[PDB]
This record gives structure tokens, sequence and C-alpha cells, in this order.
RNA sequence: GACGGGGUUGAUGGGGGGGCGGUGUAACCCCCGAGGGUUUCCCGAGGGGAGAGCCGGCCCCUCCCAAUCGCCCGAGCGUGC
RNA sequence: UAGUAGCAGCGAAGAGGGGUGAGAAGCCCCUCCGCCGGAAAGGACCAGGGUUUCCUGGCAACUUCAAUAGGCCAGGAGUUAGCCGGUCCUAAGGCGGGGCCUAAUAGGCACCCGCCGAAAGGGAAACGGGUUAAUAUUCCCGUGCCGCGGGGGUAGGUUCUGCGGCAACGCAGGCCCCGUCCCCGACGCCUCGGGAUAGGGCGGGCGGGACUGCCGUCCCGCUUAACCGUCGAAGGCCGGGGAGUGCCGUAAUGGCGAGAACCGGCCGAAGGCGGGAAUAGCCGGGGGUUUCCCCGGUCCGCCCGACUCCUGGGGCCCGUGAAAAGGGGACGGGGAACGAGCCCCCGCGCCCGUACCGAGAACCGACGCAGGUGCUCCUGGGUGAGAAGCCCAAGGCGGCUCGGGUGACCCCGGGCCAGGGAACUCGGCAAAUUGGCCCCGUAACUUCGGGAGAAGGGGUGCCUGCGGUCUUGGGGUAUACCCCCGGGACCGCAGGUCGCAGUGGCAAGGGGGACCUGACUGUUUAACAAAAACAUAGGUCCCCGCGAGCCCGUAAGGGUGUGUACGGGGGCUGAAUCCUGGCCACUGGCGGUACGUGAACCCCGGGUACAACCGGGCGAAGCGCCGCUGAAGGCCGGGGGCCCUCUUAAGGUAGCCAAAUGCCUUGCCGGGUAAGUUCCGGCGUGCAUGAAUGGAUCAACGAGGUCCCCACUGUCCCGGCCCGGGGCCCGGCGAACCCACCUCCAGGUGCACAGUCCUGGGACCCCCGACGGGGCGAGAAGUCCCUAUGGAGCUUCACAGCAGCCUGUCGUUGCGGGUCCGCUUACCCGCCGCAAGGCGGGGACAGCGGCAGGCGGGCUGUUCGGCUGGGGCGGCACA
RNA sequence: GUGAAGCGGGGCGAAAGCCCCGUGGAGGCCCGAAGGGGUUCUGAUGUGCAAAUCGUUCCCAUGACCUGGGGCUAGGGGCAAA
RNA sequence: GUGGGCUGGAAUGCCCCGCCGUAGAGGGUGAUAGCCCCGUAGGCGAAACCGCCCGUGGCGGAGUCCCGGGGUCCCGGAGUACCUCGGCUUAGUUUUGCCGGGGGAACGCGCCGGCCACUGGCCGGCAAGGCUAAGCACGUCCCGAGUCCGAUAGCGCACUAGUACCGUGAGGGAAAGCUGAAAAGAACCCCGGAAGGGGGGUGAAAAGAGCCUGAAACCGGGCGGCUACAGUGGGGCAGGCCCGAA
RNA sequence: UAGGCAAAGCCGCCCGGUGGAUGGCUCGGCUCGGGCGCCGAAGAAGGGCGUGGCAAGCUGCGAUAAGCCCGGGGUAGCCGCAGGCAGGCUUAGAACCCGGGAUCCCCGAAUGGGGCUUCCUGCCGGGGCCGAAUAGGCCCCGGCGCCCCGUAAGGGGCGGGAACGCGGGGAAAGGAAACAUCUUAGUACCCGCAGGAAGGGAAGCCAACAGGGACCCCCUGAGUAGGGGCGACCGAAAGGGGGAUA
């Protein structure tokens, strides 16, 4: 049931919308910060130096 | 919506059009009547259905009107009487 | 991964809480109730272990107090040193006569009650030592120890005793309990997990555990914890 | 979704306004160099994470 | 694929007529029918008589229709031991 | 490979004629045929998708085939709101500032402040008809509603109060501001009475439609929104009354001097009816033109009736079934001279969503995917217990996007099979039997509930009459009974009669005996395990009096805890019932006077111009030692004479057994079979059974594992024939696996199992179908096994280490009096307070930081050698 | 479908009581659609419709029941009827 | 120099004749250009904005400046120096720096250092307060260079590349250059439903927009040899048929 | 008997189709050297959305939107990549380049408050509109962040930047042929904070009785002393020569 049943759940819901600030599909909804820039959560621009 | 009409929080009536088709109206049920502070009862003269808020009602005409029911009050102006 | 399930309790999750918004409100008593008041409403309380008192106090203070067993709506009660000791007043702890039953003892003054609290139990007052303010009671347990004189209790034994006399026939009916309480249902025995979740968890034949010492670090003490014996010997010595 | 919130709605439109090959007198004024655009996409197979 | 039969100088398939066979007695008509009602000329499940009726990737007979019009393969010559 | 597989299987499918067009089985129209119809299919719609919607045009690509089609391509267009949702409120919870913590932050949060948090909860106000290619509670017409504000009139007011009624309560009930209180908002599950509406039906009428062999039947329309008014069943209440020879009742429980009957009244649903409103819509008949006008009907009388709406009664809980915004009322305080909740009239109502799919082709799964999401919410008639199946409407579909021919084998999915009836096989696997409802009847055993649909026997269609029990209206003196008429439900009797078969299709238990095992319902290895495993109610033990115990955090602090021994936490056992033996040696835990040992600090001595350094003293926990503890982990044998005795303590009790536990062993004796390595019943120095490590134990329950019996059968003897789809052939689309090259057979030889080498034997070559013997066939750097001075996870009596806890010491640590007493102001704990600070308790203790010892697989890192007729055990052939 | 507590009537009987019939509507009760689950054929499929499906036969189906939306718990950590 | 002749579609090439050079670095132009053009050697230049240097100007202070004498009075940096314990670190070793716990100075007649501690001598200094140009690191960016690579290379990217696109996300991420001197980009006729085909044109050449060259694998056609009584590939010898121009 | 004489099939060459190698080309890359060096509340960088007559992407720009104004250079053409169809602009001096201005949507440190949708919403002050109205409602513009300095007026910090710099926290893999001290390494990475450089810098110094004379960086001293299961391996300083000089 893991593989293809499953993934058809994955057709309603949401982890993250477009975030404001850097515009990538990256705001986590619930935690209310962006994953990829920090927004919400850090004034700062996140970015850290391991990714290139 | 929809799923707002899943639900049993509004009545669902069947009710006939002068076109001649039957549809379904969303209707709100009926509003708690006001009760007695102390015996939680209906009130006289004000369970009436009423289906929003902010219509008047009339309370009867004594004191303390629709808070308490004339046995409460009566019994209450028997012991001040007294005491 | 590794730790055990008394360890993932103290992290309070969800299913380790108590869901005390299904509660109107603590059972204690307010620091300042005096004179007479009347009993407004008994009520039952979700997770809580006896029936509950609403009393309203003559300058409209309202307070939670457990019900004491015989009383009723509409009763008038006296709170304070100069209430009688009449079953349902609450009275300081120094006034009341040695030999009587109460419950919702106070520690200290103020705590708003401690003792005696579950449904059917009750504390006798042993004695008094009045040049040092302490009254002496007997808890449930028969442990007999010294509280503020001026604490309040109340008199009488707490209402709904007898409720553990009955069996909770099925499965279900603890599991709608427990869902009013803070308990995780159901446990897992210890010896039915592998080695990784448990000390007990593993070998081809399972077995429980010797117990640990009262110096056992966190996830080690399970089991008997420091136990000064154990079996039907250990309550013949407790004799 | 019936109920849209006009932020997602504004992006939704600039992909619906960019989805569209070059037009043909590009093609003629580039000597069919430009033939395609990089916006075009089909509703079905290409999705926006709008 | 092949094989076998016929191909108008012909009964090869069909049609039509006949034989033989399967099922079970159609329609129409006449009689009986427990009982009831516009009273005994109506209703009524059903039974009987005469007639079977339907059907055949089988046999015979009969040119009525179709086996037509057509498209191809095909040896032929040299040389030496 | 190969023009090969697939484009079958999951219970629908096409055909004729016409049109368009270069071209038509497939596009468009009609006719015929079929499928769904409580739905892979009709109606609505959330998320998600995002233009897929609509119009025009088109066919290079895209669609498992075709195409003039299209969710494709090109060009154009389309989503209209005070009343539909968001918006507002709070929920579980979350975020930010302050503060506290932090090396620090973008890390933490008990505290203070604020805010966010529901397109299914709470919550202002719109309905009907018409219109477009595409929006429709949004546009248009009609008829309204809500909030806020204003004008006029009116009631009312203008020191002071509204009026009526015994009362319940009724009635236009003045105006502005402020406060407080109460109520509504605001709530589960089960069950049963009552009232409606949606829907359905029957008889009559009017209009229209269907059919033609006979009859004359069959079908359709006959509708009525929001809003305004009025009426109001249950229930509750008021007045009278004043009851025990009781009296009044229910579907059921029942009620009454703690006030019954009875009489009169008050408050009071869904919904009815009038107004809206026939002028609309519908049906029928006409005339226009571009959707407009005219004419007729839109009726009478009954019945059923919800899963929709309302109401009340009863029961259950170790379960008690949110909150806030907002609203209503009352009770008060203040102000003005005006002025309403009533009537008429005026004004304003921003912002965002609104197309379409909503799935066997618009979502997710790489797809136009038999999965998943959503059957989430709704559904007419007949049969029927049924929202079952089967058939048919309304409405939709023939697009679960290849067509045709043939009628070999073989495969997949179905049907039937004489005689026998489990002889098949590990095994009755599969198949078959049984099957609904009514009557009769039903055993051992049992936890007295059950077992039970036990088992077993009988009936069942159609037709013709005659009855009964109710129900629903109307008419009869007529509220029940009785009579007459119309409709509805259910039950019975007599007679006639047909079939092989009457629960005729559809739908629809095979049954019984016994053992093992887990009491039961429940849970589980998403993707090889559903179980005897887990859980469970019940039993029992331990830590704990709350400033606790246990747990989380670096810390601030937190969970249990809105709690308090009828409680929180931690083990073991696993319903009930009869029971639960002996052992404290060991491994643990805990308690303990003395003694030995036991770290840092400290003290004394030596040493050093000072130190380093050396010796001693004191000495905490702990350890040694002594005790307790088995519902702690567990253990329960010999020898000797009920007694003694040995070994690490005791010496297997009650029971139970060739056990899911017995090697020998197909144990021995019975049962059952013609024949029984399994099974059942006994036996028991039992390789190696046994008591909460649970013993014994089967009532009830079982997709548990097993044996026997009846029934039954294509399981078999032993195979045959048939049906649908693959198959085969034709048309169209058109891959993959695999592939050094590519291989007739025999007997040898060879890295010991040759297509290729040797010696023989054969073969005209090519093509089709089939198969699975070979190609040590294909798939996958063998998981088995070993090796590597490779890992991971887990264990502990391994080597080490780190937290955590306990213990001493240094500091915090102050003040009086003679190591002791006291004190409070430090510090700690709780209450109140926004803070300031107050109150109570403890108190130089505790707590906290450093240092030191102990316990410490709770956690971290590692080592677990070699040789070896494989490894391992052994040995040391390792010096 | 069964029919607990409770409540009527009748019969036997000296008392207690016992028996029959009804009423009532309890239960992690039973049969069985929807829904949930996933036993068998070790069926089909096994370059699949599908990187777990389909048919058939099954288990539960008033409750420790099934299901939407919102929320919390995060890696030596979570969550676990294990 | 755009000079004469030749080849050529077109010369910058070849032959002959001239010229500049402080300039023969390099590029473009219809093939290879010192003199055709840009440039190069070399020289000149800014309304506005910015930077650096120089001269000059305005002002403030308590003599704070230089030299000599006198002094023996006053000042001169604290939880610091130092001791001890634990720990991180350092070459720092009985001896580096620091942090934390505990203890903790002196004062110029003093204090600190001189590779274990102390004593004496000698030598060197004045910690525990603050600032300081120049000379040194780097490469988003600008300029120059090159025994570097030359479209599977070189940065992932020579191009509508951090793009299309993939993953819930943190993150990950391609392929893809070339007509010709000039569009002179193929008129016109016939056929086809159309893509297109034939004829006929342009050009030096179809190089034809699917565009330089155009290999192999692979597939079609033609030609040579073999082909249904003979088991295959490779080598040598002998022969048949076919090719054998350079 | 062989030839005429041929099936399916095999080998070789030529032509064609497919393919895109090779060769040539190069407005791209890479390496090295030199220069230059901070931007932001006067609202940055980054992002979203929009913007062209026919315009999808890139580039530019911001509702004044491939652009507006002034000046200088540049003279006759121009309307980006980008060779099309139109219509215009420009000798009243455009295009283009350089300097200075104007405009500069929404989000963004983002700063009135929110933000599950880059959008929504409050108060106050001023203004406009609907309206009979001065009511009420709607709309526009401006102010309203936290923590601080300052008597106040007023002022400051915040975010970004390819690398480089300063302070702190801080591994393991691997190596030692196992492994723990050790090394790897004060590295990777994380947290904080600056500048065009940073840090350092003016003797409680070094030396040895002879004398040097702030500091940083380069060459050397030197793999020397020294640390280290004294193993693997680690590793100075003074002094000397320079850059520069305060
Ligand atoms: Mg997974
Ligand atoms: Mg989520
Ligand atoms: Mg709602
Ligand atoms: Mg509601
Ligand atoms: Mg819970
Ligand atoms: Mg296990
Ligand atoms: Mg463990
Ligand atoms: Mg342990
Ligand atoms: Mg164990
Ligand atoms: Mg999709
Ligand atoms: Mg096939
Ligand atoms: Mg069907
Ligand atoms: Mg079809
Ligand atoms: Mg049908
Ligand atoms: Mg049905
Ligand atoms: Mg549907
Ligand atoms: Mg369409
Ligand atoms: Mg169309
Ligand atoms: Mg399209
Ligand atoms: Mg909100
Ligand atoms: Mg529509
Ligand atoms: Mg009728
Ligand atoms: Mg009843
Ligand atoms: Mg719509
Ligand atoms: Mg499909
Ligand atoms: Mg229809
Ligand atoms: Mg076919
Ligand atoms: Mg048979
Ligand atoms: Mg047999
Ligand atoms: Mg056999
Ligand atoms: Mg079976
Ligand atoms: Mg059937
Ligand atoms: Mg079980
Ligand atoms: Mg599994
Ligand atoms: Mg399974
Ligand atoms: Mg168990
Ligand atoms: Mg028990
Ligand atoms: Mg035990
Ligand atoms: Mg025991
Ligand atoms: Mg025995
Ligand atoms: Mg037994
Ligand atoms: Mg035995
Ligand atoms: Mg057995
Ligand atoms: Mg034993
Ligand atoms: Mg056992
Ligand atoms: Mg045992
Ligand atoms: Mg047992
Ligand atoms: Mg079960
Ligand atoms: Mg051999
Ligand atoms: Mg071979
Ligand atoms: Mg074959
Ligand atoms: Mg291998
Ligand atoms: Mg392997
Ligand atoms: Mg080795
Ligand atoms: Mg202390
Ligand atoms: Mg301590
Ligand atoms: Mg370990
Ligand atoms: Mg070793
Ligand atoms: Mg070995
Ligand atoms: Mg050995
Ligand atoms: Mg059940
Ligand atoms: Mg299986
Ligand atoms: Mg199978
Ligand atoms: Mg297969
Ligand atoms: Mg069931
Ligand atoms: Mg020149
Ligand atoms: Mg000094
Ligand atoms: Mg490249
Ligand atoms: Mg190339
Ligand atoms: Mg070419
Ligand atoms: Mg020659
Ligand atoms: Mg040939
Ligand atoms: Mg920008
Ligand atoms: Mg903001
Ligand atoms: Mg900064
Ligand atoms: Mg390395
Ligand atoms: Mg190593
Ligand atoms: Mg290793
Ligand atoms: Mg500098
Ligand atoms: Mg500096
Ligand atoms: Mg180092
Ligand atoms: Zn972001």
């Amino acid at each position: 049931m893991k593989g293809t049943p499953s993934m058809g759940k994955h057709n309603k819901g949401k982890t993250h919308i477009r975030c404001p600030r850097c515009g990538r599909h990256s705001y986590n909804v619930t935690k209310k910060y962006c994953a990829s820039c920090g927004w919400g959560r850090s004034k700062r621009w996140r970015r850290y130096n391991w990714a290139k | 919506p929809r799923p707002a009409y899943r639900s049993r929080s509004l009545r669902r009536v069947k009710v006939k059009t002068p076109g001649g088709r039957t549809v379904v109206h969303y209707e709100k049920r009926a509003k708690g009547v006001p009760k007695c502070a102390v015996t939680g009862q209906p009130l006289g003269g004000m369970n009436s259905k009423v289906y929003r808020f902010g219509i008047s009602t009339r309370a009867p005409s004594r004191p303390y009107g629709g808070v308490v029911s004339h046995k409460v009050l009566a019994r209450a102006i028997r012991y001040a009487v007294r005491r | 991964g590794k730790r055990i399930l008394v360890q993932r309790r103290g992290r309070g999750g969800s299913q380790f809480r108590s869901p005390s918004w299904k509660r109107d409100g603590p059972v204690r008593y307010p620091p300042n109730i005096s004179g007479r008041g009347i009993v407004v409403e008994i009520l039952h309380e979700p997770g809580l272990n006896a029936p509950v008192a609403k009393i309203r106090m003559e300058n409209g203070v309202e307070f939670f107090n457990y019900a004491a067993e015989g009383l009723y709506v509409g009763q008038v009660i006296q709170v304070g040193p100069d209430a009688p000791p009449a079953v349902g007043n609450v009275l300081p702890l120094g006034k009341i006569p040695e030999g009587t039953m109460v419950f919702n003892v106070e520690k200290r003054f103020g705590d708003g009650g401690k003792f005696a609290r579950s449904g059917g139990t009750y504390a006798l007052v042993i004695g008094q030592r009045p040049e040092e303010n302490k009254t002496i009671v007997r808890l449930p347990s028969g442990r007999v120890i010294e509280v503020d004189a001026r604490g309040r209790a109340t008199i009488g034994i707490v209402a709904g005793g007898g409720r553990v006399e009955k069996p909770f026939v099925k499965a279900g009916k603890k599991y709608h309990r427990a869902r009013a309480k803070s308990w995780k249902y159901p446990t897992v025995r210890g010896k039915a997990m592998s080695p990784y979740a448990h000390p007990h968890g593993g070998g081809s034949h399972q077995k429980g555990g010797t117990p640990v010492p009262k110096t056992a670090p966190p996830g080690q003490k399970v089991g008997f914890i420091g136990s000064r014996c154990t079996g039907r010997g250990c309550v013949r010595a407790r004799a | 979704a019936r109920n849209k919130p006009l932020g997602k709605k504004l992006r939704l439109a600039a992909a619906l306004n960019s989805n569209r090959n070059p037009p043909l007198w590009v093609i003629a004024k580039t000597k069919r160099r430009v033939t395609r655009s990089p916006a075009r996409r089909h509703w079905r197979r290409q999705k926006l994470k709008a």
C-alpha cells in the first residue's frame, strides 16, 4: 500500500506554499516560516556554507 | 458551502417551486429559548421560536421579568418580607 | 529508536497529558473565604475521582469543593473558625475536634487542599499541638502527619465512594475512562518488547528483571525501583 | 479550487499570460531561429507549483 | 498452407417440393370446469376433442438463383566426358 | 529480435439509412439494439488542477487503431453579489514583543502583553421566474430582508410615575448615556410514542400522446418560493377544586394532601391556510417574427408516507458529550425636553472568490494508469425483510477509446456429465451439498447467561369463493362500541387445479463428535507471517503524603498535575473456578550496632632559608561482614539409614503428560480402519513437566492447529461434449527481454558436465504452428559457507569512557550566647499583588557551583589473535 | 434476529415459591448490505491495469467502530494494543 | 597603392613596378592586405561629477615649546600579580596561553623578567587603560596576458541556463553552435486533399532554410562472385568467374 | 556431366536513405598578472507582478514602465537579442556613449497591525464622493516597529555583499596497516562582529656583560630546539636578510 495507492493521498494537501520573500514553494504554513530563506523565523536570510 | 451543507447544522428543507422544480433550502435551526436562572426551565412569555439574534423579545410584566420564573420571584419576595 | 516509554512520557507529548480543558476549574479553596455559603450545584467533572460541589458565598464568590457525602443542593454551609463541625463546613484544622473525619486537607494555609480528595477517602484528626500551630491528622494511606493548624479542611468524607469495587468489566469501559484521564491506554509489558525498547526485552524465554538500586539512571530505573522487598514476604514484614 | 485567494489567482494569471509560443512574425524575423518558448506548457503535463 | 469433390457436356451450395427425424398437440372452433356476478350466455386457474405447430449445420427430386467474367505457370537451347 | 508481443480477461455493443467531406464502420441527424438507474454511469460539490470552459477554424504532432472528432492545435471570448462564502469569533494549538535563559543565535518558554488559528464548529440579512455560446440566490423582472443613519406621523413624555388581568401573562410600552447581573449562543449515546412535509399511489374530470391481429387499455400535465399575518400538538404554567370503599393513566416506566380527578384559562413546534399569485410556470390550440401576441385548462375526492423537519416520554455512563464573538432581558445610576421596538418616507452597504473538471481521460500515482482520493452528500417504480440482487423510469451512456474472419490444438473464465462416491491428495485444496419464510421439535455439557438456526421432521405455485384483526376518512342521534360507503395493512379457512421442479429466476447456513490452544470483542509484520504473538478485564507486588515518586530540559523551566493513596508512576500475571508447594546458596534490592577497608579536603611530623617531596593521623557513602526479601531473576539432585548426611540453598508438593514439552520411539495397552508413524483414552524413577517463571482447567467464542462421522460431489476411476475471451488468419498501430560469433546426433578427450577438439553417424534447402529436453537458457557482482587485522545494531561478568544518582569537602554562610542553643536578613517553598510590597512555613539547613569517592551497558567508542585436509570444539604441531 | 433489568395477567400451590404467556428494549450480542479489513484458491497478473493490482472465498459491521478538516510529537530523536 | 597583368563569382594570392615606418601589436573587408578600413607608434581632449597634490587664506589654547639649575617631597592603572584544584590549548617540556572554582599582594626605600624552586650578585625593564599611516589577504567587478580548451572539450551554461525541468522540502538540474559574397530564400507550368513531387529557375557551388563538411553502425537499390547432396571463420598452395584508368 | 538458370540466404564495391563523427571555425570557458573596493530606513540586495502596435522568453525598464529631462561627446540615421509586417521619430540635431536628474507597482531589514497565499486590515489628522443632510457610509493622502542616546529639537542600530578579516562553539571519517592517548584539527561546520582591508603595534621586550631597539608581511633560522602509546606524527623562538617606516 505504501507505493502507488498511497500516492493517491498526495492529491489534496500541502506542506509548503509560495514564500513572499524569496518566491520559492517553500513556506511551511504550519511552522510559519520559509524552509529556503527563513522568512517568518529569521529576519536574516537563511543560507548555509555547506550549500553550494 | 458544500461541506457546510453536509454537516447537520442547517435544516434540509425540500420545497416545490412555482416553476415545478423540487429544491433543497438550507435553513437555520431555532435558537434556544430564555431559561430561568434558578431552575433552568423555559420562561413563560418568551419561549417563541426565534431563528436569529438581534430580535427584541418582550419580557412579561413583572419585576425581574425574563430573568426568573414567577415561582422564584414570589418565594424570594416572601423570604425578604419576613427578613 | 532506543528511549523507553517512561522516558518519552516526560517530554509531555499529547498522548501523555491531562485533557484538563474538559473540566470547569481546579477544585481548591480560595484564600479568603469566610461566612455562610450555599451549595448551588453538584456536578460530575470528567477525569476526577469524586463529584464536585459549586459553592456560592454571600459576597458572590464561587468556588469548587469536592462534595461531602450527604451534601445536598441548597444546603447552607459555614466557612471559618466560627463554623460548627457539621458536614460540608470548611474549618481551620486547629478548630476541628479530635476524632473527626475530614477531607480536602490543606498542608499549609492557602495551598487549596492537598490530602484526602479521592472519592470515599477521608482523613482523621488525631491530635492538636497548638503551641506551634500544628494539627496531627491520619491520611488515607495510614500515614500520620502534621499540618498547619490554620489550614482548612472540610467536614465529612468524600462522596462517590465504592467506585473501584465494581469491575471495569470490559477493555472498552476503561478505554473511555482513560480518555478523560491522562493515562496512556493500553500498556505493553516490558518483556513483550525487543531489547532495544526495554531492559526486559529480548531472550528466547523472556523474563522480568531483578530490582534496580535507587541510584539507577533514567532508562535503567524500571521494574522494581530500590524496593525494600517483594512478594508476600514483603507484605508480611510490612505488617 | 472554487475558493481562491487573490494572490494565488494572480500567479495563475501570470502563468496563463506567458503560456504561448512565439508569434509567427518572430519566427520570420529570426530566420526560424526562435520557434519555441520556455514558458510553453500543457496544463496536464507541466504542473505549476502555485 | 495443403488435401478431396464440382464447375453448365453441371445437381457443387442455396431456394422449392418430398422423405426421415426432434419436441409435444400452436391458432381457431366446440364441450367440461371449483365457484362468483351485470341472476342461466359474463368472469374463471385448468381438463377434453379435431387440427398440431415450430424446427433440422441430414437424404431424394427439381436448373428457380449462383458455380461467371477472368489472371497466371509451363519444357523448346548449347557443351564436354 | 520483428512487422513479432501487446492493443482480451475486471458481467454495455453495436446495426441500417441519410448528410458532410479528397477520403467515413467510427464525425452530424433519424430509426433499431443494448448498459447504468441508492450508480466504475444520474444530481451536487470540497480540496487539488488552472483555462482543461465557450465560439470559430484545423489536422504536422498528440489519442494503444481511424478521424472530417477531441480535455490536441490556431485565433477570439467568458467568471458581475449589502443578503451565496471568505471576511468576524473562539477550539486544540501557534506566532511576535517584553522578560528570563543562552558563549551566541535565526535556539528554549513557566511568566506579562498582543495577535493568529475553522470556505464542515459558533455566526446579520433573498427568494421565485426569465435571460447567455459560455455567469446566475451575482444580470433582468417581481416580491422582500438585514445593519447603520436620517425626516414625518403616532403612542408616550414634559416635579413623579404606561395600562389591563386574582394569576399564569397580555398590549404601540417615550428619548440619550453609563454600570452590574442573568440568560441565549451551548452541545453525548441508546430507545419509543405523537405531529408534519418531500415523495409515491388510487378513483373521477379536462386536454394531449402511444398501438393496430383481437381487446381497449396504457402514458403525460393539472405547480405555487422567500416574505407578512393568523392558528398552534407535545410540554410547562395559572385560577377553581379538595380526593383513599381510593381515583386518574401509558407504547413503556406510572401519578396524587409534598395537592388527584374534573372545570376554566395562560405561554407555546414543524407546518397549515390567506396574502405573495397567476399577471408566473406548465399543458393544449392558434397567429406572428427572432421570440412576440392571442385563446382554453391549470380540477374533484381519497390513500400511503419517509432516511427530511418538529416535538415529547424513557434509559445509559468509573464515558457527562467545547469556547468566544454576538444577542436578549432585567436591575440600577446620570441627563435632556422631547419622542420611540408602531406606520409612512429617504440614504448607504467597501474588499476578495464566482468559468470548468470534481474523476475507469481535467486531482495524485512518469500515462488519456482496473490503484488511491470522494461514494463525500442525494436518489423514482415493480418484486422483496431490505439503501440486497434482478428488471424499468427521470436522466445519461455505447469512450472502462482496435476492427473483421475462422471455429485446430492449447490457455483463462464458465455449464453439464452414466456407474462408483475421497479410492484423489500433505490435506476434501477446489467443487458440490445446504440455503428464504411458517409450523413442529431440539442433546451432552454449562460460568445457568448459554449451547441454539443445535440436530431432526413437515409446508410453500396458480385459481374460485368465504372470513377475521386493525387502520384512515365521510355519513348515520353518533366523539369509544354499533350500521352504511370509499381507501390502506396484515392474518386465516373451504374448494378447484398444473408442472420433473412452486424461497421455480434473483437472492439464499452443509451438519455433527472430539483434542490442543488463546477466556471473550479487539490489535499486528503498508509489499511473502493474522497467529497460539500483542492487548484485555481481573490478580498481585513495588516507589511514593505532594517541597513526594517517576520522567523531560544546557538552562530558564517543564510533564504526570485544573491531579492527591477509591491517587500518580513502575514491574509481572492474564476472564471465571479450584489453587498457587519447599528454597535467600547464587544474581539483585533493601536494612544494620560494632570492626576491617575505603577519596579529596583537613591535622601532625620530617624535608625544603620557601616549595616540590616523604611518613603518619582522621575518615563519608561504598565494600567486606550480619540480617530481611521468591506474585525479585529464578532453582527444586544424590547417598545412606521417617531420620541422618553431601554438593553452589532446598530437594519437584497439588497436579499434569510420549503434551505445540519424551531422544530412545511407529514407547506399551485399548478405540476407530480391511489395513492408523497421525488422532482419541489410559499408563509414567518424566533424555529435559509443574505452580501469577503461573499449575490444573473448554462453558462461551475462533478465517487458530488437528482427528473422526453423516451428507455431498468430475478430487479421483477417466475422461467427454459445450459456452465466452485469448488462440489462429486478415486489416491497423507497433515495442521489450536477450545478443562475442552463433549450435544435427553418438562415443571419447579436456580447467575432470564440448556448438567449435578427436573418431564416427547423418542431413536437399527454405518457411509455419506448437512445446519446453538442452544451450551448465534469462533475471540478480551468492543471502549459504569462509576470508577481511570490513561494518552495523544488540548484550554483558569484555577493555575503556561519559552522563545520572548517592556521599564527603570548598564556597554561598550572616548575627547573638556556652561543639551546642537560638535568631533572621541571606537563601529556599507557597499565597496575595500589575508592580511596589505584604502574609505564612523552612532556615545558614536546603538548594546551587567547583573538587573528590562510590554505584553506573542509562549512553559513547572499541577489542573480541593465529595455525587448521572448510569453519567450529579441541590441541599448541605458536618459544 | 435474539430478548437483560423492569412491568402485567393466568395456573399450581398450605407458606415460601414455582410454571406458562405477554410487555419491555439491554448488549465491546448474532445474520447480513454500505463502509472497514484482508483468510483461501498458495486463482488471474507477474517486461502487470498496478514498483502490491484484479476475481473468488472470506473477517468485522452500536463500537477498544469507520471517515473529512484543523493541531501536536523530529533522527540517537519521535511514535508504537510491540 | 586600392598601381599594370594572370587565375578567379569575388583577390588580400602569383608576376612586374612603387611607397611608409617613432606605426610590420592585432582585427575587419566576397581567398592569404604594412600602404582599403578600424586601429598601432605617437599626440590632443571635458559643460558635468569624482579623486589626489601644491600654494595661499581664516581661527583657538591656561607658554602648554627650548635650555640650565633645585628637588629628594608628591603621582605612576587590583579580584590584578601570585598560589592551588579541574579543564581546553600550546613545541612550552617539574617551564605556553587561557577559562572556571577556592585563596589573594605590594607600591618606586616598590614591583616584574633572565627555560625547576629558593638565596645572593649582575643585567634588563615598569603589567593589570586607549589609539596609530605605510609595507601583507581576497576577487562579485574592471583591465591585460596565455607552449591552456575548442561545442561529449572548456564553467553546470558559447544558444530565449541556474533556464526547461525534478523533489513536500532541505536541495537537485539538462539537451541545444555553423545557408550564402549577396536572399539572389527557389518566379512560372503540370500533378496532389495536403505534407509534397516533376519540369523550370538562382548561385562558383544547393550550400534549400530539416541549410558547411557529412565518417561508421544500420537499411534500401544496383553490380561482381556463390546459392537448394553437403557443416560455416582464419592461413598457405592450385584453379574458376569478375575488376585491373591513375 | 557441367552451362542457359534464377528460392530463402552469404560476402565485397558503388549509389541512396538514416546518423551526426571528422575537419575547419569561435562574440564562450579556464589559468595567471595588474587595478579597484563597500551598498541599505533618502527604504538596499533579492523576489513577485506588470511593461512593446503586432511580443512568448531573455534583456531593459516601473502605471511617466525596451522608457522622461538637462548637459557634454557623436552627425544622419534610428525604433535591444531579432534578418518580419506596419506606423513613426530625427537636421528645431535623434539613435548612440558619458555625467547629472525625474519616475520608481507589490513583497522584501520591512518598520501601524496581520499575513494558510507577494494580499488583507486599524486608529488619528487632512481631503474627496454617495447622499436631503453637518448624519451615516465609502475612497484617497500622511503619521503610527523594537531597543537605545539626547533637556528637547533631533539622532543611532537592524538587512545585503564572490572571497578575504576578528571573537566564540566545535566533530567524525581517515592515519597510526587493529585501537583508546594521539593525529586528522582548533579543520569541516555553526553562532556572533568589522573593513576596504582586518587583526598587530610603541618594551614589566630580547639578550649576555657584547649589544639590539614598535608592529605586520616575505626569505631564512628549521623540520633545528622541543612535544609525542618518545609511536604515527607534531613543531617554535631569538638572531640574519628584505618590504615599509611614526
Ligand atoms: Mg515508507
Ligand atoms: Mg500538515
Ligand atoms: Mg459554518
Ligand atoms: Mg448549531
Ligand atoms: Mg490521553
Ligand atoms: Mg517480538
Ligand atoms: Mg538495554
Ligand atoms: Mg540492567
Ligand atoms: Mg532478559
Ligand atoms: Mg496529473
Ligand atoms: Mg496476440
Ligand atoms: Mg447488469
Ligand atoms: Mg467499443
Ligand atoms: Mg438493465
Ligand atoms: Mg439496488
Ligand atoms: Mg456521480
Ligand atoms: Mg470543449
Ligand atoms: Mg470546437
Ligand atoms: Mg490548448
Ligand atoms: Mg481569526
Ligand atoms: Mg455553466
Ligand atoms: Mg388519475
Ligand atoms: Mg412498545
Ligand atoms: Mg459555476
Ligand atoms: Mg483509459
Ligand atoms: Mg431515459
Ligand atoms: Mg480481435
Ligand atoms: Mg457423475
Ligand atoms: Mg486416501
Ligand atoms: Mg493415493
Ligand atoms: Mg473449500
Ligand atoms: Mg445465485
Ligand atoms: Mg484470542
Ligand atoms: Mg506482510
Ligand atoms: Mg497475509
Ligand atoms: Mg498473551
Ligand atoms: Mg485468573
Ligand atoms: Mg516473577
Ligand atoms: Mg513460587
Ligand atoms: Mg510428582
Ligand atoms: Mg491440560
Ligand atoms: Mg511424559
Ligand atoms: Mg500430538
Ligand atoms: Mg522442572
Ligand atoms: Mg511457562
Ligand atoms: Mg520452568
Ligand atoms: Mg495457566
Ligand atoms: Mg477475532
Ligand atoms: Mg578426462
Ligand atoms: Mg557453448
Ligand atoms: Mg515459434
Ligand atoms: Mg560475489
Ligand atoms: Mg552481494
Ligand atoms: Mg591478516
Ligand atoms: Mg549545605
Ligand atoms: Mg554538590
Ligand atoms: Mg556498547
Ligand atoms: Mg587480541
Ligand atoms: Mg583462522
Ligand atoms: Mg582451537
Ligand atoms: Mg457485534
Ligand atoms: Mg500463501
Ligand atoms: Mg498466486
Ligand atoms: Mg504471464
Ligand atoms: Mg456480521
Ligand atoms: Mg590608415
Ligand atoms: Mg604601571
Ligand atoms: Mg558543455
Ligand atoms: Mg565537431
Ligand atoms: Mg550538409
Ligand atoms: Mg593500371
Ligand atoms: Mg535470391
Ligand atoms: Mg528589484
Ligand atoms: Mg508589515
Ligand atoms: Mg551588518
Ligand atoms: Mg582526507
Ligand atoms: Mg587505524
Ligand atoms: Mg577500524
Ligand atoms: Mg591596515
Ligand atoms: Mg585596525
Ligand atoms: Mg597542531
Ligand atoms: Zn522564503
